[PDB]
């Protein structure tokens, strides 16, 4: 009806004119009497050499010593980052793959890919091998990523417009979040695990509320689709990668963009984007086969991260901020310190 | 300078890259072929002569073929196409008889035109099938060609029409020097149509040795 | 179940040439590495030979090197000690632990169920001083075992080892590396302790936890068994 | 139809009725945070090699 | 007379100026390319081009064997500008004339295992060889290295210095009535991957047809560049042959007598001799650098 799209139209100006009112001074101005960090320099302590095709994704284990890596020769593979020992490797059914997780207690891994099924697997049984605890089925398009809220519950995003919160003892779908108009390829869960974030396709995020399930607040500005989400610690922000070359930070609070990471040398997208522990440096993976780490607070280049001979797909930081790990379409992953 | 303890998790590890080593060893030996089509050229006829994604493995004269069907998949082809980036190549299904209306023939040109030139697919060559020839003969019978293309001057035989469809599919293509497609007339006959594939296959491989060799 | 079978032992003349074949159902055995241990009657754990996964690293002690020999068979899951030329000191129950090394594992997890053999007739010293204490239930009490060698390592690790030894039954773990609980175990025992000295204690005691108590240490080979303290009342 | 159109309004509706504080007020806080937190992130201050775990 | 004495064998060893003048020139000429040839191709497989499969081992140790041919030819010139006159020791004979005889095989071996290599590519594409471990690819190098090494390994075990009059003589290629192994394998050395030659290219040829792949044209390209090395080996290693062919034929209507009928044959095995140095500094030139991929 037309009463329906006039009353949109004039939400969508209050909105705009709400969040411009709501605008006092930019972050960079009130920032720039800051000390800058100066060149941050880090060397290849480690050189993860198992895989045999792409690396499309990983992730850290709580004790920031174990972590799990995805990639689409059909392996699974968990490496002691200290000493490089593979600890396990687990052979997946399908071998399309583009996500993975890791349990916060350590006891199970996630995975999923083209075939929209998310698998977990029981790392630790009494019969010496690893085998799969659950099948969760009812996604109708690919898998883009996953995240255990804590040993029964997970939440999965995925190409087919949805997200949902599983419940891994019975293997139903708990919640799902519908509202947006593209794939969903990112997700971020909060400090908390009360609310968590998706960037999608249609160059849109939006904060969601896991008890019950609705989006609060979207966050529009980008160009492309955005391929990367991540919090900051504090847990009232969070910074976007997506496909135009350019990074954006969002307050939860203000509702509002806050700054812009971009150069003009860099035209090729974002791939990952993550944080560092005290939320003063923002890492990001390119296309162009390097990771550029930003001062978070003024959006200057402070390193370069350039050891990769392909474009780089995945990166994660430990939970003690001790190391920076960084896969890519080579089969070989770096540890940077 | 090692204890007990770190030498076993030594062996262990190393125990498990020899397995991993033997596995991509096996799996390298294997041809791997993605089937494409417009959702009613015949794609199920072809499988049956040899959620998500659909695998199909046969075997002819000692050679291992996977392939991979791309069908459910209704989300965005840009997100996922370079998945595939590597394959030996590319099985595109197009019906003759679809000439019709409800247009068809257009989508299956527009949607080969897309994915014949591709940043990832700028070296697989591709294998065509334009299937389902006798229903094209009854229509061209009664019918004539000129409702798809307007801008047709021939007679109104199966030979001409067949071969007109041929060249302005086969002139798709921007990189003519560095891939190749195979066209083959299929009609739900007897196999050759796996005889083709092995054959282009063969063509394949042996360009793609001489290119690892460095003459190319 | 993750049961071990053992037969073939039995009375032996002298210098004879008895093998002991131990049976597996219920687990991966090609990824576990498996051990042999020994225990005369009126004495104390005696370890004796070692084979790897994958057969690539084979251990004996030295009673018994050059007249053991200790083989397993993989689809078979089976575990063979081929014993030669047998003497009096041989005469002892044998077990078939099993063990599997990577990061945060526990290894002598799961004990055999023991077969008896009778004979016709540079080590780190473990010394665990008292060999009998009476306890009463509900009463908390400390067990110490000392060790000739310091046992922390460069990377952080105390490789030290508890079991607890019911009557007429099989050791099962209790910590492994001094102070990892194993599972399944009660929440009631707890294990610390620093170099050279390790002491256990078992807070609020109750009944089916009397037997004897043993510590080994898993720093170098030859493995090494403490005498073992006698909890009893 | 007008079952999406509606459920977007009522959508818009409920983000409308979140309060926003100012801009400058944020920036305070994520600047207050980095400083506060800046004296334990190793890979802002280089941490010397005796209690770096990867050497490499 | 021309009657030297080697070890009980009655030869004839001849000195002349022709050879004084001619043979300083072609070599300085071979020597320089050689360098310009395999010093950037040996540093690039070092560098660049971090492909480094089980074709490009074959090349490398073809081209560390041609650059070590290369190297000893200033020795050469030394000894060729004076009227054949040695003027190092003992040991840099006995070691040059092992280090050139292992080097002008080891380059033959290589350059037919590259011919079998790509033989059974395009004849054989399915085979299991076609894939073998990049190991593998250094393993059958070291094996073929220690088979050159040990065939030519006597020459270490001879005192060479010998005294002709008032001179010296570094030559393992003596006019001499015997049949001392190393005129044998220097037939056998060109006899026998000729075949190996001649069939793995022929082969390729009527294959790389029947199949009807000649239309595109970097498969003409490729037969150029294949009939151009086995055109390139005969014309380097086989004026030699002939040459030794022609003594070996003078040497049954006499056994050693009048040694003047040898004064002319042997100053044209000596220059003919001096082509099988062209085919290393040809080598990056019908490899390496003209390849499309390199
Ligand atoms: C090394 C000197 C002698 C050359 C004799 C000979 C010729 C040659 O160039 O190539 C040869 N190759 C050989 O293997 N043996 C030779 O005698 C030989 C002093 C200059």
């Amino acid at each position: 009806l037309d009463q329906l799209r006039q009353e949109a139209e004039q939400l969508k100006n209050q909105i705009r004119d709400a969040r411009k009112a709501c605008a006092d001074a930019t972050l960079s101005q009130i920032t720039n009497n800051i000390d800058p960090v100066g060149r941050i320099q880090m060397r290849t302590r480690r050189t993860l050499r198992g895989h045999l095709a792409k690396i499309y994704a990983m992730h850290w284990g709580t004790d920031s010593r174990l972590l799990v890596s995805a990639s689409q020769d059909g392996k699974l593979i968990i490496w002691d980052s200290y000493t490089t020992n593979k600890v396990h490797a687990i052979p997946l059914r399908s071998s399309w793959v583009m996500t993975c997780a890791y349990a916060p207690s350590g006891n199970y891994v996630a995975c999923g890919g083209l075939d929209n099924i998310c698998s977990i697997y029981n790392l630790k049984t009494r019969e010496g091998n690893v085998r799969v605890s659950r099948e969760l089925a009812g996604h109708t398009g690919y898998l883009s990523c996953c995240r255990f809220l804590d040993d029964n519950q997970i939440v999965t995003s995925s190409g087919d417009t949805t997200c949902a919160l599983w419940d891994i003892e019975t293997g139903q779908q708990t919640t799902t979040f519908t509202g947006h108009t593209g794939d969903v390829m990112s997700l971020s869960l909060a400090p908390d695990t009360r609310l968590f974030v998706s960037g999608a396709c249609d160059a849109s995020a939006k904060l969601w509320d896991v008890r019950e399930g609705m989006c609060r607040q979207t966050f529009t500005g980008h160009e492309s689709d955005i391929n990367a989400i991540c919090f900051f610690p504090n847990g009232n922000a969070f910074a976007t990668g997506s496909d135009d070359a350019t990074c954006r930070l969002f307050d939860l609070r203000a509702d509002q963009e806050l700054m812009t990471y971009s150069h003009d040398n860099i035209i090729c997208g974002i791939t990952s984007v993550s944080f560092s522990k005290s939320g003063r440096l923002l890492l990001a993976g390119y296309d162009d086969f390097n990771c550029n780490v930003w001062d978070a607070l003024k959006a200057d280049r402070a390193g370069v991260l350039a050891g990769h001979d392909n474009r780089v797909s995945c990166l994660g930081v430990t939970d003690d901020g001790m190391a920076v790990a960084t896969g890519s379409w080579d089969s070989f992953l770096k540890i940077w310190n | 300078t090692l204890s007990a303890e770190d030498k076993a998790a030594v062996e262990r590890s190393k125990m498990i890259d020899r397995n991993l080593r033997e596995d991509g060893e096996k799996a390298a030996r294997e041809v791997k072929l993605l089937l494409l089509g417009a959702g009613e050229s015949g794609k199920s006829t072809i499988v049956k002569q040899m959620t998500g994604i659909v695998e199909t493995h046969f075997t002819f004269k000692d050679l291992h073929f996977k392939m991979f069907d791309v069908g459910a998949q209704r989300s965005e082809r840009k997100k996922w196409i370079h998945c595939f980036e590597g394959v030996t190549a590319i099985i595109f299904c197009v019906a003759l008889s679809d000439y019709d209306l409800v247009n068809r023939m257009h989508e299956s040109m527009k949607l080969f035109d897309s994915i014949c030139n591709n940043k990832w697919f700028t070296d697989t060559s591709i294998i065509l099938f334009l299937n389902k020839k006798d229903l094209f003969e009854e229509k061209i019978k009664k019918s004539p060609l000129t409702i798809c293309y307007p801008e047709y001057a021939g007679s109104n035989t199966y030979e001409e029409a067949a071969a007109y469809i041929q060249c302005q599919f086969e002139d798709l293509n921007k990189r003519k020097d560095t891939k190749e497609i195979y066209t083959h007339f299929t009609c739900s006959t007897d196999t050759k149509n796996v005889q083709f594939v092995f054959d282009a296959v063969t063509d394949v491989i042996i360009k793609n040795n001489l290119k690892d060799c460095g003459l190319f | 179940d993750v049961q071990l079978v053992e037969s073939g032992g039995g009375l032996v003349q002298p210098g004879g040439s008895r093998k002991l074949s131990c049976s597996a159902s219920g687990f991966a055995f090609s990824s576990f590495g498996m051990h042999w241990v020994r225990q005369a009657p009126e004495k104390g754990l005696e370890w004796v030979a070692y084979i790897s996964s994958g057969s690539g690293t084979i251990y004996y002690a030295d009673t018994v090197k050059g007249r053991f020999t200790i083989s397993r068979d993989d689809p078979k899951n089976t575990l063979f000690l081929q014993m030669t030329s047998l003497r009096s000191e041989d005469t002892a129950m044998y077990y078939c632990v099993r063990s599997i090394y990577y990061y945060g594992s526990s290894p002598f997890d799961f004990w055999g169920q023991g077969t008896t053999l009778t004979v016709s007739s540079s080590d780190i010293v473990m010394t665990q001083a008292t060999s009998s204490v009476p306890v009463t239930p509900g009463e908390s009490v400390s067990i110490s075992c000392r060790s000739s060698k310091s046992l922390l390592h460069s990377n952080g690790n105390t490789y030290l080892y508890w079991f607890l030894q019911r009557p007429g039954q099989s050791p099962q773990l209790l910590i492994y590396r001094m102070s990892n609980l194993a599972s399944g175990v009660p929440d009631r025992f707890s294990g610390s302790g620093s170099g050279t000295a390790f002491t256990l204690t078992i807070s609020r005691l109750e009944a089916e936890d009397v037997g004897v108590y043993y510590c080994m240490q898993h720093l170098e080979y030859p493995l090494t068994f403490g005498a073992g303290t006698k909890l009893e009342l | 139809s007008i079952a999406q159109a509606r459920k977007l309004v009522e959508q818009l509706k409920m983000e409308a009725n979140i309060d926003r504080i100012k801009v400058s007020k944020a920036a305070a806080d994520l600047m207050a945070y980095c400083e506060a937190h800046a004296k334990e992130d190793p890979l802002l201050t280089p941490v010397p090699a005796s209690e770096n775990p990867f050497r490499e | 007379d021309h009657f030297l004495e080697i070890d009980k064998k009655n030869c004839c060893v001849f000195r002349d100026d022709f050879i004084v003048k001619v043979l300083p020139p072609v070599l300085g000429l071979e020597f320089i390319f050689g360098l310009l040839g395999n010093g950037l191709a040996l540093w690039i497989f070092c560098f660049h081009l971090k492909s480094w499969k089980s074709s490009r081992i074959f090349l490398f140790n073809l081209a560390v064997a041609d650059f070590l041919l290369i190297i000893c030819l200033p020795f050469l010139m030394d000894n060729y500008v004076r009227r054949w006159d040695w003027k190092f020791g003992d040991i840099p004979c006995r070691l040059m004339l092992f280090m050139l005889a292992m080097n002008r095989q080891g380059s033959i071996i290589f350059l037919t295992v590259v011919a079998v290599d790509r033989y059974f590519r395009v004849v054989h594409p399915h085979h299991a060889l076609n894939k073998i471990s990049n190991r593998t690819a250094a393993i059958i190098s070291c094996l073929l290295w220690g088979i050159t090494i040990g065939l030519t390994v006597h020459l270490l075990k001879k005192k060479m210095p010998i005294q002709n009059g008032g001179a010296n003589l570094c030559s393992s290629f003596s006019i001499c009535h015997t049949f001392q192994w190393h005129e044998a394998m220097f037939l056998l050395e060109f006899f026998l991957p000729l075949g190996i030659i001649l069939f793995c290219s022929a082969r390729i040829i009527w294959s790389l047809r029947q199949r009807q792949m000649d239309r595109h044209a970097k498969i003409k390209r490729a037969i150029t560049f294949i009939m151009v090395v086995a055109i390139v080996f005969v014309i380097c290693f086989l004026p030699s042959v002939v040459v030794r062919i022609r003594i070996f034929w003078l040497l049954h209507t006499s056994g050693t007598q009048n040694c003047e009928v040898y004064r002319s044959v042997d100053l044209a095995f000596f220059i003919t001799l001096s082509f099988t140095y062209m085919n290393s500094m040809l080598d990056p030139v019908v490899y390496y650098f003209s390849s499309p991929s390199f």
